């Protein structure tokens, strides 16, 4: 009603989501989510996450595993309940619970 | 410090003996509500790694029927990617009251608009449909999984500070009390003790004055 | 001395004495005057009484042995609302803890200053208990009522409803019995009594 | 007084005394007979019975040094696996709180309304005891090698394999020495364990 | 008699003497010569010295008032800041503290047995007290204002940044004026307010 899921991956997962019913261009004439090719710089990524995060409306932001793996440091930088974020399986990256930030505060608990 | 500073009396001791009763009556409100609260935490979990576990292998499915629609369709991110107007799915705000405080989740809805209804209408687009409804149910279960996961950490806030507040009135309050009142009681004997020497020695004068005669 | 009970004067007295009208130090310095202390005070002489209240009132006893069970309900969940933040109030909790408040800030306190505070007829006692009492009955019955069927009742309709039945049960305090004869007052206590069913009738 | 252990008569007699058998309320509710506490009750002759033990049977020192310790290690673990949920731990914790129960509740008790269970000769302890913690000894080693080696044995496999050895253990109170031979239980615990040491090589 | 204050000795020396050192057993624990209280502890001649000390320093009220006030702030957050867990503190609230147990450990601690600590003069003691009142309102100052516009300044950093400068108020009891003059104390002293000084403008 107010709140619109973000998605940041790859060509093929961001394509899927998409067609999912996600993505919507505001007042400002911005997307919801980030193409990132292998011609991206890990800045970038940082640079569009922080700013997702500023956007307050986003709410839920999806992530493929090795993407969060790739930044780990600032994506743990980050805690809060309200701005949630998923870390889901990709093609040749198949998801791995043993690297999962949230399962992290579940620390021993296995 | 070591004793709180008053005064021993008869009083005392009953308003001490109070505060340890009130003290103890907290302390089993607070732990009462950790295990309360531990055993949904426990609950959360297991849900969360269960639905987990099942979310990997729709998207696998998913993720498949992609890449059947790239054969019988060939290739058209660019036409989905480079059209995007509106959303097809919407969150809504929720929370539920567990445990006396409020959980948050999201509540999942179909946004009655389209905007890929005609796309592939001559190539193809049958294997369009099903990857459509594959990652519809995705997008659900997915934030069936957000909601349980925000609400996890919420959970594990709540529990980390009300054992806070236990640990601090176990090991700061009780033995502090008890010292206290440990000290009245030593101090009105020694009062107790010297009246009683004091009327035995005016007694023993008394009966020494009176041997005389 | 100290007010305390560690004196043996005190304890021969209490040994002794039938009506025992215990004050309270922290009341006291509430300036709730007066500072009774209702939970260590007694009265040894209730029973004698109720020949003589089933011969000429008939309603007091139900009346007061509500009013002290609702008191001391409220006194005893006062430590377990102080503790919880205040903040899992059940629907009988702010029900019992509203009422019992009113009565103790309202119904239970006077001023000798004033001419209208300076005795309560018994009958006077009798309609502003019986009117208390049947407000918060009623206010019961129509929330337990309506939790079991549909659309749970909570004191905020009730209040946005009985906003007026409330200042008239506050103000009743304030019928003087110099101006006001008897019959006045009583008719007065009357006419609160079915405006509040009215506003009830309406709501139900 | 009410159990208080600050009396001047209880604190001298603690002073002079040198045993201690602490005496609990709280198990007999618990339905557990003998009620002994394990932790506050002690000993302090063990020194002088050293000889007596060194000079008949060679084995009680140690076996009752490794029952305590656990013991102690398992009341110190109960917080652990209450805090883990009593369904996850390491294997040698787990053994080491199985024997811990084992010894309670086939060692640490006696029935005085069974006519067989109200003597327990102690060579017949001892012998129990040993027992006891050669079967833990061995399965402990079991697992530590298996760990690391090849094919970790875990608690589950090892109960289930050797169910009836639980058994065994759990019946080897009752042998009521009163009507059976001494000879005849010595050679019944000796072939138990050769029993036990053949079905631990099978299984590595 | 074993530290109680309520002994009649006690007593009545207390309403005769006029100076009143009071000591504290926890930190003769801590080996904290003197262990002066400096918190029940008074002097009736306040105000009986200050036409003499204002004949010569004149440099000596602030100081006082500023470190009673320190001190004072401190004893009063010490059970907060103990019952919450030291983590929810204003940057004021943790500049106090950090200069609280800086100029515990730099001032009240002494030995008057380690050769260069064996004596300290007032004019010593006001230089010292000087340079870390001027510590402390240089730091509470950078990070106030700093606090409102950008890059707000953190114990962290500050900490970080002059380490040393830290060390070397922690050094300066290492004098000895009987050997080393009064000038060459007093320079050095300057230097480091100098140095202190750039220091702070570094970041500011």
């Amino acid at each position: 009603r107010g709140k619109l899921i973000a998605v940041i991956g790859d060509e093929d997962t961001v394509t899927g989501f998409l067609l999912g019913g996600i993505g919507e261009l505001n007042k400002n004439r911005h997307p919801n989510f980030l193409v990132v090719e292998k011609d991206t710089t890990i800045n970038e990524i940082e640079d569009t996450f922080r700013q997702f995060l500023n956007r307050d409306d986003i709410g839920i932001i999806l992530i493929n595993q090795y993407i969060a793996e790739m930044v780990r440091h600032a994506l743990d930088a980050h805690q809060r309940s309200i701005p949630a974020v998923l870390e889901i399986p990709s093609k040749e990256h198949p998801y791995d619970a043993a690297k999962d930030s949230i399962l992290r505060r579940a620390k021993g608990m296995f | 410090k070591d004793r709180i500073e008053i005064f021993p009396s008869r009083m005392a001791q009953t308003i001490m003996k109070a505060r340890l009763k009130g003290a103890q009556t907290g302390r089993n409100l607070l732990k009462k509500k950790s295990d309360a609260l531990t055993l949904r935490f426990r609950q959360i979990l297991k849900k969360i790694i269960e639905t987990k576990m099942l979310m990997g292998e729709v998207m696998r499915e998913a993720a498949f029927s992609l890449a059947e629609a790239k054969f019988t369709a060939g290739d058209f991110s660019t036409t989905v990617i480079q059209n995007v107007n509106k959303a097809q799915v919407k969150i809504r705000a929720k929370k539920d009251n567990v445990a006396g405080v409020t959980l948050p989740v999201f509540e999942h809805y179909h946004e009655g608009t389209d905007s890929y209804e005609l796309t592939g209408l001559a190539r193809g687009g049958e294997q369009l449909a099903k990857l459509k409804r594959n990652y519809a149910k995705a997008v659900e279960l997915l934030v069936e999984l957000a909601s349980l996961q925000t609400s996890f950490v919420t959970l594990d806030e709540a529990i980390k500070i009300t054992n806070r507040r236990v640990n601090a009135i176990e090991h700061v309050i009780i033995p502090r009390i008890e010292r206290t009142l440990a000290y009245i009681i030593t101090e009105l004997d020694e009062r107790e003790r010297e009246e009683f020497y004091r009327l035995k020695k005016i007694q023993e004068k008394k009966k020494i004055i009176k041997e005389k005669f | 001395p100290g007010g305390d009970f560690s004196d043996p004067v005190t304890s021969a007295t209490l040994g002794i004495v039938q009506v025992f009208w215990g004050l309270d130090k922290k009341l006291a310095q509430r300036k709730h005057f007066p500072s009774v202390n209702w939970l260590i005070s007694y009265s040894k002489y209730m029973r004698a009484l109720d020949e003589y209240y089933d011969k000429h009132f008939t309603e007091f006893v139900p009346l007061r042995t509500k009013a002290k069970e609702i008191l001391q309900e409220e006194e005893d969940l006062a430590e377990i609302v102080q503790l919880v933040g205040k903040a899992s109030l059940a629907e009988t909790d702010k029900i019992t803890l509203e009422v019992a408040k009113l009565i103790k800030d309202d119904f239970l306190q006077q001023n000798g200053y004033t001419p209208y505070d300076r005795f309560c007829p018994f009958y006077k006692t009798v309609g502003m208990l019986s009117n208390m009492i049947s407000f918060y009955d009623m206010a019961r019955r129509a929330v337990e009522t309506t939790a079991q069927s549909d659309n749970k009742i909570t004191w905020s309709i009730i209040r946005e409803h009985m906003g007026e039945i409330l200042y008239k049960l506050s103000s009743m305090k304030f019928k003087d019995p110099v101006k006001d004869g008897e019959a006045k007052i009583k008719a007065d206590y009357a006419q609160l009594l079915e405006d509040m069913q009215n506003a009830f009738r309406s709501l139900e």
